[PDB]
């Protein structure tokens, strides 16, 4: 029973960046992997990013090279820089844990 | 139309040595088994190593997969396996690894307790394949996982003995040489710690044994006779005290001796004790052997080393 | 099974772990991502053996295996410990207390009037603690060293046997009862809690 | 039909555990049983060795197996390894570990 | 966990001789059969020659009467002396033990 | 483990008699069972007199009534008794005890 509570999100700007955050609590565990997962209005809830203890990171090939996954295994805290952002990165953000979900923030990124 | 032997590659990691029994003389080993060979090409999934875990492994026995039986012929008991697995390459190689804790036998001698030591033996043999058909290629043990501390009851050395040799049995005779088979052979050497028995039984029977000597102290021989039973009483007491701690043996160690040496030692006084008041003619000279009697003791104990 | 030092015993601590971990499958197959640890059926009270911390270690780490060879010889494990504490109290009341009790006694030879008094109440002290040994090694748990109340019994049989040499030595001493140095019935005492105290830092 | 004849040999191991109260001891050994059944074809002609939990698919097969009780047993022994050496002749050897009370 | 590590190799001249070489290390094991193997460059890995520790040996026909098989026992060394070398010979040579198996050392064979 | 050593054989009138004899030798054994088999020039190996502990004795076809086998339990000594011999009875006869077998002993007629 870990309680993910997600940070950031909201209306965002095509090219420019935005900065998601997740802090992990409970009482007697140990976090090896954190993870952001998006799911986009009419797709799949597909992974973003991963973050293991020892800090190596995996991302998806539609993110890679534009996100970046950090983490402070210390305080269970995981962040997601979302930079030159797109369109299709317009989802619902979720913060994992194993079977643990983040209640999920929308992110929207605005071209006008 | 001859058909090579099977080579079989064995690892055996030992994780814990423990539960010796003494009347029995067998020991409890937990440990794994590894056996590897060769056999012939498989088309697997996705052309990887596949596993093969547990309840899975007869199903593919009941299919034709050869898995020899490795018995452990010092086993007491059928051993209890945990978990076990096949992992089955395409090249047609098999390892076969399985968890095991089991009651192992081998000759003990504990004469020399609390100052013995022991060689922990496993000896593995395939159950039903001779030479010819399956032979063991080597023997890789592994004892890391047992480290050496005070806290521990005995002391292992890490070097450990490796062997595999040939098994001929007499009562059988397919006469040309059929009869050979190949075992693997480990052994461990084993200290035990003198440490308990040294502080908590030795030393408080040798002052015990000491203190029995100053019955020659006492002035009368009312008090020299009379202090003698109590003396012989706290042997007794004494003597029980380490039966109900020490292991059960078909012969005496050398705390047991050092008990009888106690009887003895008092025995021996109250003789002298006796022998001295009615000598008595006129025997003060005699009862003033409370240097001979330690003197004694000692010489006597010297020899017995 | 764990490395479990009893030497301190009854007031001894000891970590109750358990170590899980894949069977077959290596950490680029099988990983584990979190452990949860939950104690709750576990309360602490005054009739239970042992007292736990109530905050259990959780860690997942990566086994590399000697015996195994590009990174295809790392085992995902989960380990957890709880610490859990002695309750001494029987210990202190039914062992420790009467033991005391049994070795201060053994301090009143000294004074005793007598020489032949003195020696022969010394042999039923030493049957005395020779009673009480076994009493305890009859109860407390089998080891392959000695815990706190295993020192207490060789330093009654120490106490016992020293005083045995006293008493002698000072009867035979003079050169016509040396009841100066039977005045020592202050020494055994001080000269036995402060050999008590020194053994205390060893643990 | 005439009767079949078995020939057995028993190896001792280990003789221990005396209960002086139940008035039982240990035993550690094997047991062989040979008989000839009816002839049979087997790879390639020679012996071949069913081993342990292959067995009973033999015998569901119709392998006739006979239980070999030990009269004097405290409860069931523990059967270690065991196999079947069968002959294409029809000789059946039957080959076990045992540890029981007795 | 046994290393094993393989000496000799190169160029031979058609007809002349070579002598390949292989060390086991290891802690805590015993080793009963040391074997030889071969690779061509378009063939499977063949056995060349084994040997036992009583000594007894067994070669591949095609380098039987030509190659022979040696052993220290107590040194853990096998060694393989190659007489009377063809062009069939051209190979990547294998020390092998149970599981365990060496780098691999290459052959070449050329008139 | 049970050691085998058949006596007597050689060459016989037909019509005659002759006698072999059978001692089994070893350990720690008890034999309940001891027979006689027979093998004639490329015919099949056969069972030709068959003698329990309890002295129950059987024979095949071609013998009964011709041959007689007899036993000292004591000894592990069995007997066959072969009497008014055919010239059907050249065989090698061997000495059976359970999986154990003697050597083979040639007994030719004319
Ligand atoms: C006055 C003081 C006397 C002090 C004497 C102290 C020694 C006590 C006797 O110690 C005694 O030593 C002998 C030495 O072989 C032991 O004897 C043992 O070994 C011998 C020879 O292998 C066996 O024949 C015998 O059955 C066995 O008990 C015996 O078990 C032990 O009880
Ligand atoms: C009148 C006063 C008499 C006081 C007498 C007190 C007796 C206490 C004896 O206590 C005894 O001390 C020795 C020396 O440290 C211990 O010995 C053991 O531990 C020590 C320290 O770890 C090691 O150096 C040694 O190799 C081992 O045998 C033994 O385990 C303990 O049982
Ligand atoms: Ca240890
Ligand atoms: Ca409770």
């Amino acid at each position: 029973q870990v309680q993910l509570q997600e940070s950031g999100g909201g209306l965002a700007q095509a090219g420019g960046s935005m900065r998601l955050s997740c802090i992990a609590s409970g009482r007697n565990f140990f976090i090896n992997i954190m993870n952001w997962y998006r799911q986009a209005p009419g797709k799949q809830r597909e992974l973003v990013a991963q973050i293991t203890r020892a800090g190596t990171t995996t991302y998806a090939d539609s993110v890679k090279g534009r996100f970046t996954i950090s983490r402070d295994n210390a305080k269970n805290t995981v962040y997601l820089q979302m930079s030159t952002l797109q369109s299709e990165d317009t989802a619902v953000y979720y913060c994992n844990v194993g079977a643990s979900w983040g209640q999920g923030t929308q992110v929207t990124v605005s071209s006008h | 139309v001859d058909a090579r032997p099977v080579d079989v590659s064995v690892s055996i990691f030992i994780n814990k040595i423990y539960g010796v029994n003494t009347l029995e003389q067998t020991y409890k080993v937990d440990g794994y088994i590894v056996a590897q060979w060769t056999g012939k090409p498989r088309k697997t999934p996705g052309d990887k190593p596949l596993i093969v875990e547990n309840t899975q492994i007869e199903r593919w026995i009941n299919n034709g997969l050869w898995v020899p039986a490795l018995e452990f012929i010092n086993v007491v008991g059928s051993p209890d396996t945990g978990n076990k697995r096949l992992m089955l390459f395409p090249d047609g190689r098999v390892i076969y690894n399985a968890r095991f804790l089991g009651s192992f036998s081998n000759d003990m001698d504990f004469r020399l307790f609390p100052f013995d030591r022991q060689q922990f033996v496993l000896e593995l043999e395939p159950f039903s394949y001779n030479n010819q058909q399956l032979r063991f290629s080597d023997i890789q043990v592994y004892t890391e996982n047992i480290d050496n501390e005070e806290i521990d009851e005995w002391w292992i050395r890490g070097k450990a003995s490796t062997h595999i040799s040939d098994i001929r049995y007499d009562h059988l005779s397919v006469q040309p040489n059929q009869n050979e088979f190949s075992r693997i052979t480990v052994r461990i050497d084993a200290v035990r710690n003198p440490s308990y028995y040294l502080w908590s039984f030795i030393l408080p029977l040798g002052l015990i044994i000491a203190a029995s000597w100053s019955v020659f102290w006492l002035e009368s021989f009312s008090e020299r006779l009379q202090t003698s039973f109590t003396l012989m009483l706290t042997v007794v007491a004494y003597a029980f005290y380490t039966s109900n701690i020490l292991p059960r043996l078909p012969y005496t160690t050398v705390i047991d001796q050092m008990i009888i040496a106690g009887y003895g030692s008092i025995f021996a006084a109250i003789l002298l004790i006796i022998f001295a008041h009615h000598r008595q003619a006129n025997d003060l000279l005699i009862q003033r052997c409370r240097l001979a009697f330690p003197l004694g003791f000692l010489a006597i104990g010297c020899v017995l080393v | 099974s764990n490395d479990m030092d009893f030497r301190l015993f009854p007031f001894d601590r000891q970590q109750f772990v358990l170590e899980l971990e894949p069977f077959s499958y290596n950490n680029q197959q099988l990983r584990f991502s979190d452990i949860q640890v939950y104690t709750e059926n576990i309360d602490n009270e005054e009739i239970d053996e042992w007292w736990i911390r109530g905050k259990a270690s959780t860690h997942i780490s990566d086994i590399r295996y000697d015996h195994l060879s590009p990174n295809q010889n790392e085992f995902s494990r989960i380990t957890v410990r709880i610490d859990a504490v002695r309750n001494p109290s029987y210990y202190l009341w039914s062992f420790i207390l009467p033991l005391g009790l049994i070795i201060a006694a053994s301090w009143s030879v000294f004074w005793l009037e007598s020489f032949s008094e003195r020696l022969q109440t010394s042999f039923t002290l030493m049957l005395t603690v020779v009673a009480y040994a076994f009493y305890t090694s009859n109860i407390l748990p089998r080891l392959p060293y000695t815990t706190v109340i295993d020192q207490m019994i060789i330093a009654g049989y120490g106490s016992i046997f020293a005083a045995i040499l006293l008493i002698i030595f000072a009867h035979h001493r003079q050169a016509n009862d040396d009841l100066l140095i039977q005045r020592c019935r202050l020494a055994f005492p001080l000269g036995f809690l402060a050999i008590g105290c020194v053994l205390v830092i060893r643990g």
